[PDB]
This record gives structure tokens, sequence and C-alpha cells, in this order.
RNA sequence: UAAUCUUAU
RNA sequence: AAGUAAUUAAUAUUAGUAAAACAAUAAGUUAUAAAUAAAUAGAAUAAUAUAUAUAUAUAAAAAAAUAUAUAUUU
RNA sequence: AAGUAACUUAAGGAUAAGAAAUCAACAGAGAUAUUAUGAGUAUUGGUGAGAGAAAAUAAUAAAGGUCUAAUAAGUAUUAUGUGAAAAAAAUGUAAGAAAAUAGGAUAACAAAUUCUAAGACUAAAUACUAUUAAUAAGUAUAGUAAGUACCGUAAGGGAA
């Protein structure tokens, strides 16, 4: 097979930003939460943006009679709604699946190993949905992994104190600005 | 933020660390030479024939 | 199709008493897929097994193991 | 002799450079590991136990040996037995002809 | 009937 | 304000070249053999069709058609 | 007619293609692209209208090969409904491999041969715009105003 209506999607590149840089007329108000799919996200079957399609994108063709009199047609995908298990997550996950997909899935043996499959192929083939749910997966495995320590209260000490002396030199001290600036200390 | 890497990704990650780690295969000058030798003996006798 | 519904098979290894389905806790078994996937699996119930030795559980299956042998006795 | 190996055409010349003729490559396939993996062989990866295709694809490694047979530099090359390629006058010897030929 | 599945809170 | 342009093919006339031409690195096109659905067949064994060539046919002929031979090749 | 107009979406200075599971044929060649030739030829077609390659040979063209992948399965294939007039690759539904001891390619088969899918990157030759420069058996109705006056509720039209 091929994935042609996933890989000729192209997205407007973005320059990369200098801490010292000038800003954008438009920055967005939230940051970005998960990471940029490499294919964007489909601009042509969008029913299938919300749901783990398999790349399997609607057909268009030719009904065909007897008479060989062409009419247009359309083959959608056998979609499905189904909630299935994940593991990592303990809970289960309820989307729009392809059957094909569904029956991919039962090979691999869970949702959680669909998802994180390295292989190029599976990238594409999982939606800017399917996308956020292995980011999710393979986040919560990470944290699973190596929880922070294998500082806080450190911070909390020093807060108070770092407010009194700005305080004594004139200023005024909050607590989020206190973590704005020792974040990378 | 980047997206995490799955374990096979790592283990390739960790494979290619290794290769670059050995010594790597470069072309000597006394290899080059005896190639070089070689070029001209066949050229040589090309001529002689 | 009928073919593939009486063949297709996938082993798993049950973590969880199921009666109905005549599973008992570490059972490794070769369940339909559907079930499987629908009963199961759900609240971390079984488990699928593609490589047995990464994968499966041990000291589960013994226990099985010994039920079984006691069930036989008796 | 140095000027002669410059002389020499481009592809061969990279070739010699990133796989040179000091190491004497396996004639058989290998562990992708392996300091003398044949480039021109399938060589197998021992923790997947994948054959991975060869680091030379077939019409490149043709090329080569074809660059290497015009100015006689052949066994400088690794070797390329145990890939199913033959080569002009060695081809044309050992084969043997089809069944149809032989026996219509 | 923990297949699907409607509704309501 | 209205038979024109581009890409082809054919015929004429002229000019260059000529059993060659075009183009010139090659490659190709056209003619240099007629044919026959097509195949591996192909034009005087003593000269004008009463010779020979191919197609039907066939032991080879004859018989239709078309084609080919009468110092210098068309 | 024609995947053309039209409508939608998205990307860049270009993009697309690109380093062979390509062709071929017992010889062999070696990414892609554009053009010529092959060739209106093979092929094809209510065997009508009509449509029509490739190999190979040259032009153009750039450093033009090169690791990025722990080598690729719900994929190869298959069945089926579709599917660039030739020439296939794709795609819905569903079945479904194998490890180079392999696999793609040819109704089929037997030989032989070739190549490595289900991972990648890639200048230059190109489209377009704008500019400068040069040439015009081009323009004074293609010579500067004007998208103005004006018509229309509007899109739109459109002078002298």
């Amino acid at each position: 097979r091929q994935w042609r209506l996933i890989e000729t999607r192209k997205i407007a590149k973005q320059p990369n930003y200098q801490v010292g840089d000038a800003k954008p007329l438009h920055m967005p108000k939230e940051r970005k939460k998960f990471p940029d799919y490499k294919y964007g996200e489909s601009n042509i079957f969008k029913q299938s943006n919300k749901g783990l399609y398999g790349g399997s994108f609607v057909q268009f063709g030719n009904n065909i009679s007897e008479s060989k009199a062409k009419t247009r047609k359309k083959w959608l995908p056998n979609v499905v709604k189904k909630g299935l298990w994940s593991e990592t997550l303990n809970r289960k996950i309820s989307i729009k699946m392809t059957a094909k997909v569904l029956k991919t899935i039962s090979k691999e043996g869970g949702i959680d190993n669909y998802l994180t499959k390295e292989k190029s192929a599976r990238i594409k083939e999982l939606g800017p949905t399917g996308w956020k749910l292995r980011y999710r997966v393979l986040k919560r495995k990470d944290e699973i992994e190596n929880p922070p320590h294998k500082r806080r209260r450190l911070m909390s000490f020093l807060y108070p104190l770092e407010k009194l002396e700005y305080r004594s030199v004139g200023k005024d001290l909050n607590y989020k600005k206190f973590v704005e600036l020792f974040a990378d200390v | 933020p980047e997206m995490p890497l799955t374990e096979v990704r790592k283990s390739h990650l960790a494979e290619k660390k290794e290769l670059a780690e050995r010594e790597v295969p470069k072309l000597t000058e006394e290899d080059m030479e005896a190639i070089g030798a070689r070029v001209f003996e066949f050229l040589e006798k090309q001529k002689r024939e | 199709s009928a073919l593939t519904k009486r063949t297709h098979r996938v082993k798993v290894q049950v973590l969880k008493d199921f009666p109905r389905f005549q599973l008992y806790k570490g059972q490794v078994a070769n369940v339909k897929p559907s079930l499987m996937r629908n009963y199961l699996h759900n609240f971390n119930g079984a488990k699928y097994i593609l490589s047995e030795e990464h994968d499966i559980n041990t000291e589960l299956l013994k226990q099985y193991q010994t039920l079984e042998a006691k069930l036989e006795e008796d | 002799y140095k000027q002669y190996f410059d002389s020499l055409p481009l592809k061969l010349k990279s070739f010699f450079q990133r796989y040179p003729p000091s190491i004497k490559y396996s004639p058989v396939s290998t562990s992708t590991k392996a300091i003398n993996a044949n480039p021109f062989l399938p060589n197998k990866h021992p923790v997947t136990q994948r054959f991975h295709d060869p680091k030379y694809s077939l019409r490149r490694m043709s090329d080569v040996y074809k660059l290497a047979l015009r100015y006689g530099v052949e066994e400088f090359l690794p070797p390329i037995e145990n890939t199913k390629k033959l080569f002009f006058e060695e081809k044309y010897n050992k084969k043997t002809l089809m069944k149809g030929v032989l026996l219509p």
C-alpha cells in the first residue's frame, strides 16, 4: 500500500525562535500541549481526524451497469465506535475505528501497542487523534519507568526569605514570579 | 514538546552509538598506492595488447 | 468468515476469575479475539501474550496449574 | 600511482574511500555489527534477527563492479560471490543455457 | 449478555 | 470588419545533392525490391518473356496478377 | 469532450520526481526531469469516433549519490467493486504470507533472468512572478488616464 493522501500533506514550516529575537504578530494564548504530528491533520475525509481510520480514506469511483452507464459512487470504510482497554492509561478509550484497524489492534495485542509501534507506516496511519493518544501513552510509560528521583520544598523554603529580601530593598514579589525566575536554576 | 523514544527506537540508537564507538574503516595511503600500481599495470598490459 | 470464526484464536493470560467464560486467575488460554477485547482485557482482567518469555506471568500460571491438579484429584 | 588512483571514476573512488581494501570483507552473509561485513550482501542484524538490505543496493554494486573491471581494480573490491550477479565474460562462460534452448 | 445500542441524570 | 497559425501527410515546380539524400557525434527518416495475412521465400542456369521473383497451387511445371533482367547499375 | 473548466484545501521559492523489487532479454543498462528520434509504431477502440507507449539513441542538465532506518504484515498476495482510452498503480470491503533456505517481476507453467516493497534524503536542468539587459518586417484602436465616469439593489459590467 501507499500513504499518498497522508504524506502529500504539507504544513507551514515554523521558524526556530531564539530567546533574543522579536515576537511574531499573533502569538497564541495557551501553549502547545502535544508534539507536532509530522503529517498535519487531514483536509479531505475530516471524519477520520476524530478516529483511528488506519489511513483508510473515502474512495470515489463509478457505479457501472450492464449498459456500462457510469454513475459516480463513493466507497466508505467500515467504521465502528469501540471502547478498547488501555493498560498504560488504566482506562478504556472509545473511538471510531475501521474494522481493519480493530483487527490490527487485536493482532498486535493491545491498543497502546498499536499506538506505540515505531514504524513510519503506523505513524502515517495514526490520525492526529491517534498521534495524541500515542503521546499520552508514551509519556505515561516514561513516567512509570522514571519518577523524578531514582527541590520543590527547597524552593518553598527559600521563597518567603526571597520575598522578604525584595521587600527590604523595596519591591513586592509573588510566587508565580519566583517560580518563573527559578525554573532553570 | 518532543515525543519520547519508544523501546525499539532507543535500542536502535544504542546500537548506532556502539557502532560509532568502534574504530572506523578508513582508506589508507598504502591501499591507494597498491590500487594505483595495479591500475598502472593494467594500463600497460592494455597498451601492449 | 465462519471458518475464520472457528479457527482464529488469541493467546492471552487471564489475571482474574471469569466464571461465565470458564477462565480462572493465571490461566493461559487461546480465547476468541472478540471476547478478549470486549470482556477479558478490560480493567487489567487479562493480558495479551505475544512473546511467551517476556510477556507471560509465571507464578500465576503455576498457581493455576496447581489449582487444576487439585480439581483433578478431587 | 596516486595520480592514477585519483584519475579513477568518482563512484569507484567513493567506494574505495568508504569501504577500503585493507579490510578483507566476508564472502558469506554476516552480522551487521561486524567490521568485515560485506556491503553487497544482505547481513543479518544480531538482536532483531532480520536481514538488513545490502549497504550498496544491487544496481550501485553492479556499476562499481563494472568500473573496477574497466580499470582492473576488481580484487580490491569485496567479493561478489554470494550476490547472484556474474558479469561479462565470466557470466557468459559459467551459465547454463535455458531449458527451452536445450530442450524445446 | 461487560457485542452493538437509545435515553436521562 | 473576414481563407489565418501551429503540428502532419500528399502532389507540383524549382534549386542543391545524387545511387545516394538528410543530418553529421552519434541516432534516425526516405529511397535503394517486388511481394505475401505471415514465416527461414526473393528476381536470365544460354537472353525479352517462351527467362526469372513472390502469392495460390505444387513432384516440378502450366494457369492470375504484379514485378524483374535487352560501355554501363535506378 | 476530460481529470479539462469550475469549487475546496494546503506548501514552497519553486514544488513535483529522484538513486531501482526499473527495464530488458541469454546481450545488457544503471536516480529523476524536459525535449528530439523511436513512432502515429506496438497496443487499443459501439475494432466507430477516435485514443497510443517503452526499450534504445541522442540533447539539456548538477558533486550527483546518500544514510536517516536496529529493514519494515494486517503490508506481499488474494477475492471482489472500482480504478491514468494504450500503458498500471492505487483504493472500499475482507481474507492473508514468507527470511535471502526469502521475496517482486512474466494469464499460466517450466526453465532462465533481473531486482529488494510495506524506512529515508537529494542540488541542477523546470513552472511562475518581478526586475535589469538585449532584440523587435509588435503595438499610438497592444502607447501610460480607468477599473474612473457610468449601468446594476448585487456579483458583475465597463466608456471616451
